RNA sequence: UGCUCGGCGCCGGCCCGAAGCGUUUACUUUGAAAAAA
RNA sequence: UGGUGACUCUAGAUAACCUCGGGCCGAUCGCACGCCCGGCGGCGACGACCCAUUCGAACGUCUGCCCUAUCAACUUUCGAUGGUAGUCGCCGUGCCUACCAUGGUGACCACGGGUGACGGGGAAUCAGGGUUCGAUUCCGGAGAGGGAGCCUGAGAAACGGCUACCACAUCCAAGGAAGGCAGCAGGCGCGCAAAUUACCCACUCCCGACCCGGGGAGGUAGUGACGAAAAAUAACAAUACAGGACUCUUUCGAGGCCCUGUAAUUGGAAUGAGUCCACUUUAAAUCCUUUAACGAGGAUCCAUUGGAGGGCAAGUCUGGUGCCAGCAGCCGCGGUAAUUCCAGCUCCAAUAGCGUAUA
RNA sequence: UACCUGGUUGAUCCUGCCAGUAGCAUAUGCUUGUCUCAAAGAUUAAGCCAUGCAUGUCUAAGUACGCACGGCCGGUACAGUGAAACUGCGAAUGGCUCAUUAAAUCAGUUAUGGUUCCUUUGGUCGCUCGACUUGGAUAACUGUGGUAAUUCU
């Protein structure tokens, strides 16, 4: 029903990880979310879908044809050492801590308010 | 300091006189045969018309037997047989100050739907145009100041996804199918 | 200003950078090396454009950082090192060496080389010196001080080095009869053969460099690079060998090429 | 426009090339130098 | 020895000097560990006088700047002009001292004044030739109320560094402390005139001991009819009927299948706005696209702007006041039959756009 | 697209001006469905600012006796993470505006053979003829105070 054709397969080796370029072609249905397109994406590459981030999905004018790019990995320590940390918070393995940075502005502040191990317990 | 274009142009051009009976009477015939929205779709292919006749016109200025005019005729006579509006046997360098606006307007996709035989007024054709019913080498058209190339011209047809053309009912007739449905028991 | 610019604008950058005009406002301004700031490449911008091997100005730090990277034999951490003209560009994780030399226009190109090749590299001489006691100095296009040349060594003549060590292996004479490359200016990255100089006393000397076609040029003494002996190249040559081949038959070769693709 | 060194050539000799110089101006013609947008 | 078109160039030799407010000739730190017989060894990091190189900065040479004569002579030993000798300066030089002579510029417009003057790369108009603007994202110059002076540092006369002035102005137990949004948002004042006390370093670069931190540099979102680009507001079928397209009846009459056009006659085919599920995008959303379930017969899911004498496309239409109210960029329309006033109908122009005033 | 038109007369030809026509960018008015870009306190006030933010920084490689955590056989010092503080680095970049300035700035071209240059790159670094590690001051910290307060001491 909905197939993949690889496009742009170029592998660098020393990142240990190959890069493509992805496009979807369905018929007559919605934008297909990115969980089975990285199984269907591992089991054409003969791989277990956890190492792959996929991004950057584009639907065209009538929605036959919705570009993308493809990326694996080769194992999980490589994933978790050359990786934007907002796609492994996309895949559930990072997390930021969740104040906002005019918070910590005055908290910076409020420290260099003071000098020494005071700034310890002035901003808690 | 931003990442900006900050680029644009005019396409359509305002005539010097505004009240006159003539060149009203030609505009509003052209738009009763070709079946336009309003004035400005014919003041922007004449503005492009005007631009390319300038260009030919100091084309034609320089002197015969030059690098950059032998390269620029050329190439501006291989978009002009490429868009269709010249014919491949008459490829000469002073033709193009030969031709008027309804050569412009000829391969619009609006003419090419009522010349093709699918649609039944050229006002049904813009409407259809406007409703997505067309693939052009399997892509959905929507705009009707589309201007067709000579070779993309053979592939114009209805869309899979229409239901003219074979394809799945709308809103009206499944709503009349329901309310059919519904009347009958 | 009150002191050095630290910032480079997208568009301040010149043409041979060959850059974007809306992914950015700001340009990787390179850092101070041997080269000069109007012709340069930075790692950066050859990784993440020419090779796409990065996408990131972080991903080009991780490609850099992690010591596979080498340039006159040397590793570097950089990632604004200035890498100009002649320059060896060496990968060992992947196998594959790089030489940055300029293309037919004006701009730099990929070339990829046999590693054997990749051992000595070209260099200009800019003057020559002596030291405090005697001691003849030199100093190339890059600024490599070498300590005791040969005599035979004048003021515009270039040397062949080896990466490994860095000591004098080969050089050429400058004479007409030679093969020459430019380096600078509009009349840019092209293959010849030096058949004309004269002299202008306190002016910039100009060359005549006949091409193989037949074609005629004149450019500046500053901007001559010699490559080969004679007419034989030392180095190997890129795709098109500097020709300057003229406009109508790109388009000529472009219309052949696409009608024989199909 | 010509008078000290050497060149494609030949048996103290001819030709060619050239260190050196051979009225200043504007204009005309060809090149380089000429930031990006 | 070597080089420049050219050194009082670099190098070579000689005699000394060599600053205690003082030039160098490593008393620094990590990694892997060892050979030989206590000594002997690699990969680095940091620092360091000297050079060349790199980012540059700086003073210079030639050429090019708006108007004004109700600006015709200007500057001078309180340096204007140059020479000699010095001081200072990173060097070159009246930059400045001591002595000399009176010099230097000007009708080819100096000197003087004004500028609603930051300059250029550029923008509008544009047959050609031209006119106006350029505060404004690129480059360079100036300053952070205005002058003045200075520490540190390679690089500052720095102002999100300091010192004193006046003007403004914060707190106070009254002795004294603390100030510069022509930065990002926001307020007052001003005026015809100009937006959120929003999110984020993810993308592009920048600073630091540095993969790892920070950046109102910037990116994102909202306000946004400055301006530009694309682009909704239906069509087919049958009935409302004037006859042409071709043959004929002297003319009506008929053959009339494309008929062409218009009436709130009927008929089905449909897609969007919007309501929203999902998905995509994104630091996370919103925006766009795809796709469910919906969603139009006065598609009430209702298109405005100035006009209708001429210039200048559009009613001698109707009713009311009748030199009054008014219209009118200009001619001129109003005095009891208003092709121009005021209201209704119709019609013309551009169309989500149109009109008015300033340049 | 290298363009005119009405207006002095009883009527006619001309100089001549006025007024219509088109664009550009400022304000304002009327009106308003979709969608992609996108200018925006500059003309008067380079006038005054309450507030919140805008410059910080550690690797194996400069100082670690903060149990603030924390590994054991602990005894010939320091496992490791480490707030704080000393130290060097940049804070002279970037951003806003056009108030001054009329051979001034700036543009093209030139020279520093009349000077300087953080950092990077390359070299120099037993080139001189005479200790198997030297000395005392300060942080941080602990404890003690005045001020109405500061990024005070």
């Amino acid at each position: 029903t909905v197939t993949i054709r690889t496009r742009k397969f170029m592998t660098n080796r020393l990142l240990q990880r190959k890069q493509m370029v992805i496009d979807v072609l369905h018929p007559g249905k919605a934008t297909v979310p990115k969980t089975e397109i990285r199984e269907k994406l591992a089991k054409m590459y003969k791989t277990t879908p956890d190492v792959i981030f996929v991004f950057g999905f584009r639907t065209h004018f009538g929605g036959g044809k919705t570009t993308g790019f493809g990326m694996i990995y080769d194992s999980l320590d490589y994933a978790k050492k050359n990786e934007p940390k907002h796609r492994l918070a996309r895949h559930g393995l990072y997390e930021k801590k969740k104040t906002s940075r005019k918070q910590r502005k005055e908290r910076k502040n409020r420290m260099k308010k003071v000098r020494g191990t005071a700034k310890a317990n002035v901003g808690a | 300091p931003v990442a900006r274009s900050w680029v644009c142009r005019k396409t359509y051009v305002t005539p010097r006189r505004p009240f006159e009976k003539s060149r009203l009477d030609q505009e509003l015939k052209l738009i009763g045969e070709y079946g336009l929205r309003n004035k400005r779709e014919v003041w922007r292919v004449k503005f492009t018309l005007a631009k390319i006749r300038k260009a030919a016109r100091e084309l034609l200025t320089l002197d015969e037997k030059d690098p950059r005019r032998l390269f620029e005729g050329n190439a501006l006579l291989r978009r002009l047989v490429r868009i269709g509006v010249l014919d491949e046997g008459k490829m000469k360098l002073d033709y193009i100050l030969g031709l008027k606006i309804e050569d412009f307007l000829e391969r619009r996709l609006q003419t090419q739907v009522f010349k093709l035989g699918l649609a039944k007024s050229i006002h049904h054709a813009r409407v259809l145009i406007r409703q997505r019913h067309i693939r052009v080498r399997k892509q959905v058209v929507n705009i009707p100041s589309f201007i067709v190339r000579l070779d993309s011209q053979k592939h114009i047809d209805f869309s899979l996804r229409s239901p003219y053309g074979g394809g799945r009912p709308g809103r009206v007739k499944r709503k009349n199918a329901k309310k059919g449905q519904g009347g009958a028991g | 200003a009150r002191g050095p610019k630290k910032h480079l604008k997208r568009v301040a950058a010149p043409k041979h950078w060959m850059l974007d005009k809306l992914t950015g406002v700001f340009a990787p301004r390179p850092s101070t090396g041997p080269h000069k700031l109007r012709e340069c490449l930075p790692l950066i911008i050859f990784l993440r454009n020419r090779l796409k091997y990065a996408l990131t100005g972080d991903e080009v730090k991780k490609i850099c950082m992690q010591r596979f990277i080498k340039i006159d034999g040397k590793v570097r951490t950089d990632i604004t090192y200035p890498a100009g003209f002649m320059d060896v560009i060496s990968i060992d994780k992947t196998g594959e060496n790089f030489r940055l030399i300029y293309d037919t226009k004006g701009r730099f190109a990929v070339h990829r080389i046999t590693p054997e090749e990749a051992k000595y590299k070209l260099c200009k001489v800019r003057k020559i010196f002596v030291g405090t006691k005697g001691i003849p100095h030199l100093v190339t296009h890059d600024a490599r001080t070498i300590r005791y040349p040969d005599p035979l060594i004048k003021v515009n003549d270039t040397i062949q080095i080896d990466l490994e060590t860095g000591k004098i292996t080969d050089f050429i004479k400058f004479d007409t009869g030679n093969l020459c490359m430019v380096t600078g200016g509009a009349n840019l990255g092209r293959i010849g053969v030096i058949t004309n100089r004269e002299r202008h006393p306190g002016s910039f000397d100009v060359v005549h460099v006949k091409d193989a076609n037949g074609n005629s040029f004149a450019t500046r003494l500053s901007n001559i690079f010699v490559i080969g002996k004679g007419n034989k190249p030392w180095i190997s040559l890129p795709r098109g060998k500097g020709i300057r081949l003229t406009i109508a038959e790109e388009r000529d070769k472009r219309l052949a090429a696409k009608q024989s693709s199909g």
